[PDB]
């Protein structure tokens, strides 16, 4: 063998071909962004999630 | 296509008699439990 | 007829009352993030 697929078929695991040596993928990062802010009228500062 | 439903007409005509026929010689009872024989004026009685 | 002696009992009944909520981000399906998809992906607007 020389690279796993997932549940899905994306690669997600190779084997290195130098080393021998099998390695996980993930993804890079990502995800959303939400804002937190109390109203205009009451302020100007956020909070990110 | 179509496909005829399970529970047939004269099923759908024999679960409808029996609401009819044990309305009319157990009345409250009949769906309040076990069916129990009581004259229909009775159950009017009752219903009043 | 009148019942004399009588029972209870419970019974169960079960109905869901929410849904596994979801969220797909569209550039990590649609395009898996290659910067061609995202370029034909603004011929299509805020679609997404
Ligand atoms: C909200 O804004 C109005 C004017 O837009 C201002 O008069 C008011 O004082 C503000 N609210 C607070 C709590 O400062």
């Amino acid at each position: 063998q020389q690279f796993g697929r997932d549940v899905s078929d994306f690669t997600d695991s190779v084997r290195d071909p130098k080393t021998s040596e099998i390695l996980d993928i993930s993804p890079c990062a990502f995800g959303g962004v939400s804002v937190i802010t109390p109203g205009t009228n009451a302020s100007s500062e956020v909070a990110v999630l | 296509t179509v496909l005829p439903p399970l529970l047939t007409d004269d099923m759908i005509a024999a679960y409808t008699a029996a609401l009819v026929s044990g309305t009319a010689t157990a009345g409250w009872t009949f769906g309040a439990g076990a069916a129990l024989q009581i004259p229909f004026a009775m159950q009017m009685a009752y219903r009043f | 007829a009148i019942p004399t002696n009588f029972s209870i009992s419970i019974t169960t009944e079960v109905m869901p009352v929410s849904m596994a909520k979801t969220s797909v981000d569209c550039n990590m399906y649609i395009c898996g993030d290659s910067t061609e998809c995202a370029n034909l992906l603004l011929q299509y607007g805020s679609f997404c």
